[PDB]
This record gives C-alpha cells, sequence and structure tokens, in this order.
RNA sequence: GUCGGUCCUAACCCGACCCGUAACUCGGCGUCGGGGAAAGGGAAACGGGUUUAUAUUCCCGUACCGCGGUGGUAGGUGCGGCAACGCAAGCCCGAGGGGUGACGCCUCGGGGUAGGCGGACCGGUCCACAAGGCCGGCUAAGCGUAUAAGCCCGGGGAGUGCCG
RNA sequence: UAGGGGGGCCCGACUGUUUAGUAAAAACACAGGUCCCAGCUAGCCCGAAAGGGUUUGUACUGGGGCCGACGCCUGCCCAGUG
C-alpha cells in the first residue's frame, strides 16, 4: 500500500517542517545558578509580535546590560520595571517560586522541574489558579481541569497571558486561512480518506462510506490509527 | 453610515451569511471605537497589532487582548492581586 | 528663589552644556546674565532661564558684579567651577 | 484640593494654570501655592518639586487627575499643574 | 536593459547627450536620515548620503557640536538634568 | 584602477571529531572550521572621435576613488549664537554604545523631469501663383550654489472656541 | 469599436482546483458544525540503531476522523461487531 500524511510528517521535510528562521527567539527565564537570591531588576523596552507564539513578546534590558525576551502579561507598559527572584513583590510581570505565591493568585509560564525554563500556560489568553501550598508540593489548576502537583521551588509568573479573545471573530474566507497556515506551514487544505482510494487509507473505496467501526485500539499498529483512538465514548453528550 | 443593518460587513456583499457578517461587524465596531488610556485618561487608544495597543496622544504602548485592551480574566487578576 | 544673584548653575543646552557657572544679574522674565569668572571657557553673556539647571550652592555677591570680584568671593565659598 | 476653596479662589482671586507657567513661577518666584495632579508627566513633577524646594514654595498633590482638575474648573481641557498667586477670601493656603 | 539594471534598486533617468543620443543613466538610492534612540524622531544637522558622499566631507559638517548628537535636544537636556541632579551627594 | 566576477550573509551544504552499524563510498545530534547570490547587500567616469570587424576598455578633453608619501596650515595651546544650530576644529592603539545598511499590500496629494503640442523668427525643400505643409535650431559626468514637506528652537499666552 | 432578453425546475451556497494527450462536472477544496487522544521524559509519527519530525512549540495548543455557507431541525434501539 501507500503512505499517510501521518507517516510522511515523521521524516522532516520542507512540506512538514516549521519555518523557525522566521520567528523571534526562544523564551526561557534565566539559569538559576545565577539567581540564588539576587532578585534581578529590569526594564521593559519593546513589545512585539511573534509569528510562532500565539502571544506577544516583550524585550527586557537588565542591569547586566543583557537583553531577554519574555512573554508579555496583560497590561504591562513599555517602561515598567519587573523583578525576578524570591523576594520580589507580588505584581504583574514578576517571577517568583510557587511557595512564595498565595492561594488564589493567577499565574502563568510555570516550570516543570526547577531549572527548565517555562513549560505551562504559555499560550495566549490562558491562566492557572493556585489551590494549596504544602511543604512538599503545590497544587495548581490548569486550563484543562487537571489539578497538577509541582515542587514548591518551581518558578511562575503572576497575571494572565495577553492575546485573549482570538477565536471570537470568524475566519470568513479560504485565503485568510491560507495565510494563517502558511505562516506556520500546517497541512492545508485537507483531504478525506472516505473519498481517497484504498491504497491510501484504511477507509477508501468507490463508495464513500466507512465499513468498519471508527473506534480503534491503542494497540493498533501505525498505518491504521485513524478516527477515534481509544474512545471511551462517542456521540453528542 | 448609509446602510441600516450591515456595517463594516457591507464590503462582503451578499456573501457568507448572517451570523458570519454580524459577528464580524460587531467585533470590528467595538475595536475601532476609541478607548480610554490608563496613563492619561484620554480616549485615544488604538490598536497597533494583534495584542498591542497605543495612545496617539501620550505615547503609552501596552499589551492586551486581541480585539479589546482588556479581558474579564485580566480584570479579575488585577482586582485579586490588588487585594493581596 | 531657584534663580538669583549668587546662584550656582549648570548649563545644559548648547556648545557649553554641563559647565558650572554663576548668575550675576537679571534682565527680564526670561533672560539672565551668566559668567564663568575665568575658571572655564564661558564668557559674560545672555542666557535663557530654561537653559540652566540650578544647584543648592550659593555665593554672596552684589547685584551687578565684575569677574575679578565675582571670582574673589568664590575662593571664600570654596566652590570650584 | 477642596472644590470649595478652589472655586472661591478662581472667581474671587487670581490663578494661573499650566505646567509651563507653573514651572516658571516655581523657578523664579511669584507664586504662593502650586498644585499638581498625581498622573502628571514625571518630568514635570520632578522639575516642580525640585525648583519649589529650592525656592521654598509649598506644593499640594491632588489625587485625581488632569481631566478632573480641568472639570472642577470650568475648562474643557487638561490641567496638569496650577499656580496660585494671591487668594481672596479663600482658605486655600490652609492646605499645605 | 541588462538583467541587473532591471532590478528597481537603480533609479533610472533619461538624459540627452550633446551629440543627440538620449541615454539612460543609473544611480543607487540614498539612505534615510538618522533617528533618535529614545523617541524615534529625525535628527537635524546630520546629512544624508552614501559612504562615498560622506567620506568627502569634514567631521564638523557631519554632526552638530552640542553633546550627545545621537539624541534630540529634548532628550539631551533630560540626560544632562539627570546627571546634575544626581551629582549632589 | 572606475562595467561585472572576485567581498557579505540567506534558505541550504560539506569536512573533522563524536555516536551507531557485521561493515562502509551508509545514517545522524552537538561542537568546531569552511563554503553558498554574474537581477539580494555593495569604493570610484562621462561626453566626442577612431576600425573591415573592439570600445564607459584604444585616442583626445574634462574628472573620481583606495594604499603610501613629500610640504604647509586647522588643531594640541580657537570661536560666533539665549537656543535650534554654524564652523578646516589634533595623532597612534584597543574596547564599548548609537545610528545607517534594513525592507509588506492598498490608496491620495504636492513639487519636478523625459516626452509631446502651439505661436513667432532664421536657413533649406514640396507645392500652377497665392494662401500653405515638411526638415534643422544640441549640450554629459564632475565641482560650486537652495528651497519645499517633515521635524525642531525662541517669544506669545486661547474655549458658547478658534487654526487648518 | 460595441450586451440579445425574460419566466419556471434539478444539483452544488459562493471566488477557487481536477483526469499533461477523448471526461471541467452534480466530483475535490472552502468557511463553519461536531466528535476522539494528550499535562510535555505527553499524544501521533520515521528509523536497523543512534538519534530525530510536530518543537526557537505547551490545552485560546498539537494531532486524528466525519458532515460541509445561512435558515428551521436532527426522532427510537447497547441484543450483534467494535
Ligand atoms: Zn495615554
Ligand atoms: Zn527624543
Amino acid at each position: 500500500g501507500k503512505s499517510l500524511i501521518q507517516q510522511r510528517r515523521g521524516k522532516g521535510t520542507t512540506t512538514f517542517r516549521a519555518p523557525s528562521h522566521r520567528y523571534r527567539g526562544a523564551v526561557r527565564y534565566v539559569p538559576l545558578n545565577l539567581v540564588q537570591e539576587r532578585t534581578l531588576r529590569g526594564v521593559v523596552e519593546e513589545i512585539l509580535h511573534d509569528p510562532g507564539r500565539t502571544a506577544p513578546v516583550a524585550r527586557v534590558k537588565f542591569e547586566d546590560g543583557t537583553k531577554k525576551l519574555i512573554i508579555a502579561p496583560e497590561g504591562v507598559l513599555v517602561g515598567q520595571e519587573i523583578y525576578i527572584g524570591p523576594e520580589a513583590p507580588i505584581a504583574i510581570g514578576n517571577t517568583l517560586p510557587l511557595a512564595k505565591i498565595p492561594e488564589g493568585t493567577y499565574v502563568y509560564d510555570i516550570e516543570g522541574v526547577p531549572g527548565d525554563g517555562g513549560k505551562y500556560v504559555r499560550a495566549g489568553g490562558t491562566y492557572a489558579l493556585v489551590v494549596s501550598r504544602e511543604k512538599d508540593k503545590v497544587i495548581v489548576q490548569l486550563p484543562s481541569g487537571e489539578l497538577k502537583a509541582f515542587n514548591p521551588m518551581c518558578r511562575a509568573t503572576i497575571g494572565v497571558v495577553a492575546g485573549g479573545g482570538r477565536l471570537e471573530k470568524p475566519i470568513v474566507k479560504a485565503g485568510k486561512a491560507y495565510y494563517i497556515a502558511k505562516a506556520r506551514n500546517r497541512f492545508w487544505p485537507k483531504p478525506r480518506g472516505v473519498k481517497m482510494n484504498a491504497v491510501n487509507h484504511p477507509h477508501g473505496g468507490k463508495e464513500h462510506h466507512i465499513g468498519r467501526p471508527s473506534t480503534v485500539s491503542r494497540r493498533a499498529p501505525p498505518g491504521r490509527k485513524v478516527g477515534h483512538i481509544a474512545a471511551r465514548r462517542t456521540g453528542r453528550r | 453610515g448609509r446602510t441600516t443593518k450591515v456595517g463594516s460587513a457591507g464590503r462582503f456583499g451578499p456573501r457568507y451569511g448572517l451570523k458570519i457578517r454580524r459577528r464580524v461587524a460587531a467585533v470590528e465596531a467595538r475595536m475601532k471605537q476609541k478607548h480610554v488610556c490608563p496613563v492619561c485618561g484620554r480616549k485615544a487608544v488604538r490598536r497597533i497589532s494583534t495584542g498591542i495597543w497605543q495612545c496617539q496622544k501620550c505615547g503609552a504602548t501596552f499589551a492586551g487582548g486581541a480585539y479589546l485592551p482588556t479581558t474579564p480574566a485580566g480584570k479579575v487578576a488585577k482586582r485579586v492581586t490588588a487585594s493581596k | 528663589p531657584a534663580i538669583e544673584v549668587g546662584r550656582i548653575a549648570v548649563v545644559i543646552a548648547g556648545r557649553r552644556a554641563g559647565q558650572k557657572v554663576v548668575v550675576a544679574d537679571i534682565i527680564d522674565k526670561n533672560f539672565v546674565l551668566v559668567t564663568g569668572a575665568g575658571l572655564n571657557k564661558v564668557k559674560r553673556r545672555r542666557m535663557n532661564v530654561k537653559h540652566l539647571e540650578p544647584l543648592p550652592e550659593r555665593v554672596n555677591i552684589q547685584r551687578g558684579a565684575s569677574d575679578e570680584e565675582i571670582k574673589a568671593a568664590l575662593e571664600g565659598a570654596g566652590i570650584s567651577l | 484640593d477642596f472644590a470649595f476653596e478652589l472655586r472661591k479662589v478662581q472667581d474671587t482671586g487670581k490663578i494661573v494654570m499650566g505646567a509651563k507657567k507653573s514651572i516658571h513661577l516655581a523657578k523664579v518666584g511669584g507664586a504662593k501655592l502650586i498644585i499638581v495632579a498625581r498622573n502628571a508627566r514625571p518630568d514635570i513633577k520632578e522639575d516642580i518639586y525640585y525648583y519649589a524646594k529650592l525656592s521654598g514654595i509649598p506644593v499640594y498633590e491632588f489625587e485625581g487627575t488632569s481631566v478632573e482638575l480641568g472639570t472642577l474648573l470650568g475648562r474643557p481641557h487638561t490641567v496638569s499643574a496650577l499656580a496660585v498667586i494671591d487668594p481672596g477670601e479663600s482658605k486655600i493656603l490652609a492646605l499645605a | 536593459m541588462k538583467p541587473m539594471y532591471r532590478s528597481r534598486s537603480w533609479r533610472r533617468k533619461y538624459v540627452r547627450t550633446p551629440g543627440g543620443r538620449t541615454v539612460i543613466h543609473f544611480e543607487r538610492r540614498k539612505p534615510k536620515v538618522a533617528h533618535c534612540a529614545m523617541c524615534g524622531r529625525p535628527l537635524n544637522g546630520v546629512p544624508r548620503g552614501r559612504p562615498s558622499e560622506l567620506r568627502k566631507l569634514p567631521k564638523t559638517k557631519k554632526r552638530p557640536e552640542r553633546p550627545y548628537p545621537n539624541l534630540c535636544p529634548s532628550c539631551m537636556r533630560k540626560v544632562m538634568k539627570a546627571q546634575v541632579r544626581a551629582s549632589i551627594t
């Protein structure tokens, strides 16, 4: 038989790669063999649009003369002064360890293990809620529902991610979607296996129907996992 | 304007349907109406890019929503972190 | 006042920017007479009250004063321009 | 600033509004009181405070804004700073 | 037109010759004028021209004589005021 | 010497080391080093003539860049303007900052130029006279010179508003 | 140089794409509707391995399927296979 788009993506061709040369750099915090307790102070100088982030970025100049990119919170001004460390104040744009952060605070850009650089709640519009503070773990509510546990030395940022309310206005045409998907080269347009041929898909035929249940096992081999994968249920409710 | 029901969406013509055209027009109306600055209190804030707003009168540039400079969650966060 | 005879001052606009200086007289609601007294390359001339940042050092002089006299006091004030 | 005493001064005595003239007076002399808004331009606030301390003049900070000052006065524009030379029948100088 | 001269970075112009030929001449484009660091506003006194046009000029005809000539005067006076207000201690 | 290659980097590629492979002329991450555009970036020349066949390349005439020198001055040890700014306004080495290089699609106005039209006149030709039509009436780079728009400086001291 | 026009029905909403060389369509795409997996050393994929693609990314996201603008609606069965 023939292959799937699933299967050709895994090789890394220009038809599937990300055009990262078009983007602004990566967004990490600072390495913490440098941030023992010193509570760096910095100044925002620019706010900019990144084609790979679904969120604005902000350029910061520190007292070291070093320049970094952060993810911009909602309501940060060009000219402000943000602090990064354990004893910094509690405001919008300031990065602290979760232990020092009360219960009820909104939070973004959380590290998984202390030192990573920021793994959670970095998409535009998103936030997390602090629930509890033990001596061995902090519980946090993520934008999906999960109540995850983090070690209390992990770092987060206070406030909300800008860019919110992005999916309210419709995409009206197909050329606009062309441009949105050409920015980051997503596969667009999309075909349907039901209207493909039998070499090219587990569905596929002269009749444009599926002749087997769309539910597939988590132990089905590659080339066959198409549809609903390990579906607990289906339907409307 | 000159038309009754359509606004910014009178450019699409008879195309794309009711819900589409209404949502588009409402959103763009609220975005193109001028907004109050948080630094000078004057109504001159305009959008610059997606997520970025600027006052034409004082030069304050700040980050916000995609189609409005504030969000409900942002308001809540402001209030909560002011309380604590 | 922040501007008066005997007031020390720094020039902040023009080719003489950031030089210490003395205010030796007064002409108008906008213009004063400024001098360096032989201790820099600033002559007796006219200047605008915007182009001068005052300082909290003062000298004791008479209204309308010659450089030899303006200078001779400074050495008592101990201030070096 | 009490709207009461401010209006009393405005109509009874004489005021001179504006940041430029306020700084000029704070620098040279000729003013008895200087009022400034909390949201005024920091360059202006710095200059005013410095010059008025060096002249020995009193400054009052008004916790509203330029727009609220303008509307307290009968003015459709901003008033970021204000200088009061001489009051007539007003206790405005009791506010420093 | 040669392929390199048909590239829109050459600002063509048609010119008449003493012996009546009506030639085409080609020139490179000038840069834009310099801008302040703190405000993004044009600088006065600093002229526009390519390094050729500029190296045939003396120093004092390339910038004003006041200090901080990379800055507009409103910002220059600001930095000077700050310096003097901090030199008190 | 002045046109272009030769220089810079882009998307991308190779070599060495490294890890894998029974092995390799095969496969690959990271570090290091190097390449990659005769339409992207980018020191500097224009007219006339000459040959059977080349010419911004040869000849005439008038010029410009980059390295190195000789000799004098500016300056080191100088000024004018309230200011914006105006100036010949010191040398060698190293570092750092700032600007320019350096940027999309659509639309409008203003100032200019190539090119064309008309009328007069001076020469030539067409036209049975006359009236009339056609042809010619040229001025390069370079050097020296200034105002628009935009932005700024100083004075001035405004709201049933005034300026555009 | 320079449009023939009007009244009814079927299919597809539209602009777009298609069998280079007998099929330009009522077929494909599209906007929008809904469903499934995944809290990241994830989910899905290449490969003999090392290592890699999505990833200079983090649920307003990535991936995998069906219907196919807008308008009114979308009824009963979990015994069978999954
Ligand atoms: Zn503002
Ligand atoms: Zn500036």
